């Protein structure tokens, strides 16, 4: 997008996703845009900061329909990170975006098991019970956990 | 000549320059170091 | 921008030099045992235009202030971005469908 | 002045203390970071504590909601709830102290600017064996001590917040507490006469379609 | 205001104390360049920190209700550690110069 319609920096571009992250705003196309741009050509010149825009683009790329970026996004977070707690969650959200919620459940339980304080995990099976209509069972288990 | 009060006025000549420059540089050492662990066990434990 | 940086370099270089000057001076006057105490002026001069021009540099790098009403930041906020909870969110719409089904 | 010193001693004894002190505060800092605590919480401690932080903010902004709220959530919370490491962090000085005062002791440092009086003299002179020598000529430890208390702001400033130097118990008194604390606590309604104050002057339609209408991205 | 934000006014008085630290420590040095000495160079620090004061009224400008209650923090904020830092760099300069 630089020289691309657009002259910024890849600061501004940084403070732009930065803000983006702030308000949580769901414009998954300019999210996606930005990101994958900010990945390729860009990965060097951010010293650490390149991980939460990983999770930032694979969630935007989720809710826009196209895998292969996330799935490099999680390769690559899965690599950094060995046997991070937030890399399974994200796993977990990438199984149920295509309709596998069997697996997502089981996920989710082995990581109450491991951590029972842990509160991503009850939250993505509110998410997992309102994906599929069951209104009641979705007021009674957030109405549990609240 | 004599010093009747051990000479506190001039350097003494048993200073030795190697200690105290290996010391320096292992003060210096040791900070970037300490400062790279404390980073990345930041990090690591923002990202559980 | 980032001239002050460079002012305040200026200012820091300057007063270092000064530094250096003076003693100096007084390392030579020490030879010759003079009594007079004389202080060159432009010494003087130097030294207290370079100290206030690093702190006239220095007070405009600091920050700025920010208003302490809480009622001010949410002037230009919408319910848009309000309703929107990342920790709930389903990729269960139309979104999907409209590209590459 | 009074005495002659020779410009090695400057060279050489002076800025070695600054350095050291500096880079061992420095380092203080960072290993006090590195194994700062690991603590652990069941999950009864952190549900008390925030039932706890819910009913203190109850008690303090109850004057926000109706009031017929406000008595259904005090007839609960009463009946029902309320009822049923350094080691180095000191020794270090310490030590550093001692080494110093062992390897650097033995001539005049440097001298303040400003008289004193003899009650100064046995606090900056620990090192020299002198009896009439004024007390604005100081030691090597005593400069060494002095350099350590006076660094807490230029560490505070070039390094983040404040670090690199020196200086619930029962849940059922917790309950008790809170519902003594919480029982003579009455409602007090803020928006009795809100329309009356809106009324007084015409709304603030002032800079607010400046600008323009944003089109896109940046 | 009925409602006060905290972060608001720990950043306000954490550049204040940046400002004093380093505005202390430089005229510290500058006394101590200059070869003052005696009760004659602490008037000198007084002179500083009220030029201090000045410079903050040209930032904090028009409206300063908005970021302080009153000028009196402004005013009389921090003169204990920066007197500290002040006479420490004072005979560090003053021992490096004129001494030797």
């Amino acid at each position: 997008k630089v020289s691309e319609l657009y002259d910024v920096t890849w600061e501004e571009m940084r403070d732009k996703m930065r803000k983006w992250r702030e308000e949580n705003s769901r414009n998954s196309e300019q999210i996606v845009e930005v990101g994958e741009e900010l990945i390729n050509e860009y990965a060097s010149k951010l010293g650490d900061d390149i991980w939460i825009i990983y999770e930032q683009v694979m969630i935007a790329a989720l809710d826009y329909g196209r895998d292969d970026l996330a799935l490099f996004c999680l390769q690559e977070l899965r690599r950094q990170f060995p046997g991070s707690h937030r890399v399974k969650r994200l796993t977990g959200m990438r199984f149920e975006a295509m309709e596998r919620y069997d697996d997502a459940i089981q996920l989710y339980d082995r990581i109450l098991q491991e951590d029972p304080t842990n509160t991503a995990a009850r939250k993505r099976k509110i998410a997992i019970r309102k994906a599929q209509g069951k209104n009641v069972e979705a007021i009674r288990e957030l109405n549990e956990y609240l | 000549r004599v010093y009747p009060s051990k000479q506190f006025d001039v350097l003494k000549d048993d200073y030795d320059y190697v200690l105290i420059s290996s010391v320096l540089f292992g003060l210096v050492f040791a900070t970037m170091i300490t400062k790279r662990l404390a980073q990345v066990k930041l990090l690591n434990r923002a990202w559980r | 921008p980032s001239l002050w940086k460079g002012l305040v370099g200026i200012g820091l270089f300057a007063l270092a030099h000064a530094a250096f000057s003076a003693a100096q001076h007084r390392s030579y006057m020490r030879l010759t045992e003079k009594e007079d105490e004389s202080l060159p002026i432009d010494i003087v001069l130097q030294t207290l235009l370079a100290f206030a021009v690093t702190c006239y540099g220095i007070v405009h790098i600091a920050g700025e202030f920010k208003d302490m009403d809480a009622t001010s930041e949410l002037k230009n906020k919408t319910f848009d971005t309000l309703r929107n909870h990342p920790s709930f969110y389903v990729f269960n719409h139309r979104g999907r469908v409209l590209f590459r089904p | 002045p009074e005495l002659l010193l020779d410009s090695n001693i400057r060279l050489w004894v002076v800025l070695p203390i600054v350095i050291i002190t500096f880079f061992v505060g420095m380092i203080r800092h960072y290993v006090s970071i590195l194994l700062q605590s690991d603590k652990k919480l069941t999950q009864e401690q952190v549900s008390d504590s925030q039932v706890l932080i819910r009913s203190r903010v109850l008690r303090e902004n109850g004057k926000y909601i109706p009031k017929q709220s406000f008595l259904t959530r005090k007839y609960y919370f009463n009946n029902p709830e309320d009822g049923f490491g350094n080691v180095t962090n000191v020794l270090p000085m310490i030590l550093i102290g001692g080494w110093i005062n062992m390897t650097f002791s033995g001539f005049v440092t440097t001298k303040v600017p400003f008289p004193l009086t003899l009650r100064f003299k046995p606090m900056l002179q620990q090192g020299i064996e002198l009896l009439t020598l004024d007390a604005s000529w100081v030691s090597s430890a005593s400069w060494y001590f002095l350099n350590v208390f006076g660094l807490r702001s230029i560490y505070s400033l070039i390094l983040g917040q404040d670090n690199a130097a020196d200086q619930p118990a029962d849940t059922n008194k917790a309950f008790k507490t809170e519902w003594e604390a919480l029982e003579l606590t009455d409602h007090q309604w803020a928006l009795d006469d809100v329309e009356e104050e809106l009324m007084a002057k015409d709304l603030h339609f002032e800079g607010m379609f400046k600008k323009e209408l944003q089109t896109s991205i940046f | 205001p009925p409602f006060i934000s905290e972060a608001a006014v720990r950043g306000n008085a954490a550049v204040l104390d940046y400002c004093r630290t380093s505005v202390s420590a430089l005229s510290g040095a500058t006394a101590g360049i200059l070869g003052l000495t005696g009760l004659y160079g602490f008037i000198f620090y007084l002179l500083a920190s009220v030029l201090l004061s000045l410079l903050l009224i040209l930032k904090a400008g028009r409206r300063w209700n908005k970021y302080f209650k009153s000028r009196r923090p402004l005013f009389t904020g921090g003169l204990i550690g920066g007197l500290f830092t002040y006479v420490l760099f004072w005979t560090f300069l003053y021992g490096m110069v004129h001494v030797y």
